[PDB]
RNA sequence: CGGAAGGGCACCACCAGGAGUGGAGCCUGCGGCUUAAUUUGACUCAACACGGGAAACCUCACCCGGCCCGGACACGGACAGGAUUGACAGAUUGAUAGCUCUUUCUCGAUUCCGUGGGUGGUGGUGCAUGGCCGUUCUUAGUUGGUGGAGCGAUUUGUCUGG
RNA sequence: UGGCGUUCAGCCACCCGAGAUUGAGCAAUAACAGGUCUGUGAUGCCCUUAGAUGUCCGGGGCUGCACGCGCGCUACACUGACUGGCUCAGCGUGUGCCUACCCUACGCCGGCAGGCGCGGGUAACCCGUUGAACCCCAUUCGUGAUGGGGAUCGGGGAUUGCAAUUAUUCCCCAUGAACGAGGAAUUCCCAGUAAGUGCGGGUCAUAAGCUUGCGUUGAUUAAGUCCCUGCCCUUUGUACACA
């Protein structure tokens, strides 16, 4: 029963609406749903060089890139969570279910 | 024949095991993620990947 | 290049049940990373295709270590040419 | 180009005609009289034969070597 | 190298970029192109070659 | 462009101070020395722990000795009565690379010989270049439409003062 | 709110208030005979084209040395040298695509080096709740080119890759010089700033005197200017002319 749906996104206000949209569905379809846990987010940094060859001032690249993660916790049979998940599905984001 | 001296010295090290996949040169290679891409190729399709200078 | 009769015919064989082909750009591998039943190098692949490519029966691209062939018309004629097959049966990539 | 030293000689493969027919020796009636040894070796057996040198027996692929 | 081969392939025939979805077990790709009639070449041919391009 | 001057800008300017180099030793790089080779590149701001180039064999772009065709395709000769290719003892060689030598078995039309042509090349040319990077410069300068001056380059707008 | 200024643009001091200036990116026009063919199957021309300026193996060289400089590291001590006790971080990183290569936890063997099998993790779980350095507290020393310095050198013991000497790298013992605060000249910066002192990522079969971020402690001076070195406009003779 104890369901653990991980959602992972590069964007932010997608997976907002994305979540949000499961917690208003939970809600019209009237299940336990627990609120939305806020794991932090990641960070990668990438300095690369500018120029091809050798020469000149040194310059240095500042490359950002971020990655989030949020999970909804739910008690509630497989068969009603499928239903959900099988309607309005985005590219964006990336949903990992687990039932344990 | 020549196939002996072919595969004679290994290539189980370094940049004799791994190289670009684009120029094919032993420069500038980052082993970090499995890249295997030199600076410039990557500095030109960084975009195209999701790399992008705001700070 | 001397390549195997057997070998030949299996690669003729595969290039007529399916026109398109790939390659990996690689001089340092033993044998093909895709037809890996039939134990035949990547290179002898590489030379029979650019023979045909010379004299011009294939078409060619070029991605950064990746070779592609497409089938023309005259190759069509040519593969059952050479396996004698008839010619009312056609590749998969003339059918729907 | 040209060096100074010369060049190393190839192994040029010399042609025989009719070298088939120092296999077999014919006999007026209908038989076959075989001079050189078969090779015993399970890669090749009656159909491929040894050379016939002067102190040991040796096939071609196989790399088999049978010494007296 | 998904857009660099398509790029490099379809130029000559009006391309301007692809747009995917993804999708369990189906990979939804569409080619949004200018000339319709020149990418398909002969009952869309070309894209069951590159269908098996993607394929092998 | 000023050897005529003013204005505001910057600790790749000063002022009052703070920390370093040069004083000692060491890793490393350049020029010369130099070797069979010490691969090449860049000279005040704007090269010299640089090309992400921290090299025992790859990296090697350099040399010393030895092998492979990895010379597509076309036109005429060779050729299946074998065009061609691989070889153990043992001599040479660096390797048991038949690369050669004493000797013949083997794969079989893929190959071999000449003529045209093609590709291969970290081989040269950044004084031919695309793209990209540094400088002025991260300074506050720059460009159109309608008017006023003529024959026009020009200048008003695009600024006398804060 | 109080002062300066056409009382306009605006500027300064003060009460209250987490702050009365956090840093960075993007960065107009125009140009260099600036670099890159040694990043590129981005490319023009010439050459090579078989005994190959192509490809492969074993070594050498890229390190080399009368000399001059460039970028960096550590000491010249009493503020210090030795031994224990006590007390804290955030960047990160990590089970494979050919491909072997990942983080290590715990009980042992041994002075260290290193070795044996063993459990957890596809990560706010495992390392890890990161007992990091300086720091503070308690012992030994006392002006001696010294216990600081380990430049220089010898012997033995181990890991890495098929293979290390001109020392791949690590451990133990022995050797104890130059260096007494630095001449001419010169570089950087102005508040959590310089500086002392560490730790992650890249380079990584072996891999930090390199580079970038993340931390801890924490100052002197300054709220001005073109005298010195540059850059940007001006008035004007025009020996400055695809300039
Ligand atoms: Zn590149
Ligand atoms: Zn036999």
């Amino acid at each position: 029963h104890r369901i653990r749906i991980t959602l992972t996104s590069r964007n932010v206000k997608s997976l907002e609406k994305v979540c949000a949209d499961l917690i208003r569905g939970a809600k019209e379809k009237n299940l336990k749903v627990k609120g939305p846990v806020r794991m932090p987010t990641k960070t990668l940094r990438i300095t690369t060089r500018k120029t091809p060859c050798g020469e000149g001032s040194k310059t240095w690249d500042r490359f950002q890139m971020r990655i989030h993660k949020r999970l909804i916790d739910l008690h509630s049979p497989s068969e009603i969570v499928k239903q959900i998940t099988s309607i309005s599905i985005e590219p964006g984001v990336e949903v990992e279910v687990t039932i344990a | 024949g020549h196939q002996q001296l072919y595969w004679s010295h290994p290539r189980k090290f370094g940049q004799g095991s791994r190289s670009c996949r684009v120029c094919s040169n032993r420069h500038g290679l980052i082993r970090k993620y499995g890249l295997n891409m030199c600076r410039q190729c990557f500095r030109q399709y960084a975009k195209d990947i999701g790399f992008i200078k705001l700070d | 290049m001397l390549m195997p009769k057997k070998n030949r015919i299996a690669i003729y064989e595969l290039l007529f049940k399916e026109g398109v082909m790939v390659a990996k750009k690689d001089v340092h591998m033993p044998k093909h990373p895709e037809l890996a039943d039939k134990n035949v190098p990547n290179l002898h692949v590489m030379k029979a295709m650019q023979s045909l490519k010379s004299r011009g029966y294939v078409k060619e691209q070029f991605a950064w270590r990746h070779f592609y062939w497409y089938l023309t018309n005259e190759g069509i004629q040519y593969l059952r040419d050479y396996l004698h097959l008839p010619p009312e049966i056609v590749p998969a990539t003339l059918r729907r | 180009k040209s060096y100074t030293t010369p060049k190393k000689n190839k192994h040029k493969r010399k042609k025989v005609k009719l070298a088939v027919l120092k296999y077999y020796k014919v006999d007026e009636n209908g038989k076959i009289s075989r001079l050189r040894r078969e090779c015993p070796s399970d890669e090749c057996g009656a159909g491929v034969f040894m050379a016939s040198h002067f102190d040991r027996h040796y096939c071609g692929k196989c790399c088999l070597t049978y010494c007296f | 190298e998904l857009n660099e081969f398509l790029t490099r392939e379809l130029a000559e025939d009006g391309y301007s970029g692809v747009e995917v979805r993804v999708t369990p077990t189906r990979t939804e790709i569409i080619i949004l192109a200018t000339r319709t009639q020149n990418v398909l070449g002969e009952k869309g041919r070309r894209i069951r070659e590159l269908t098996a391009v993607v394929q092998k």
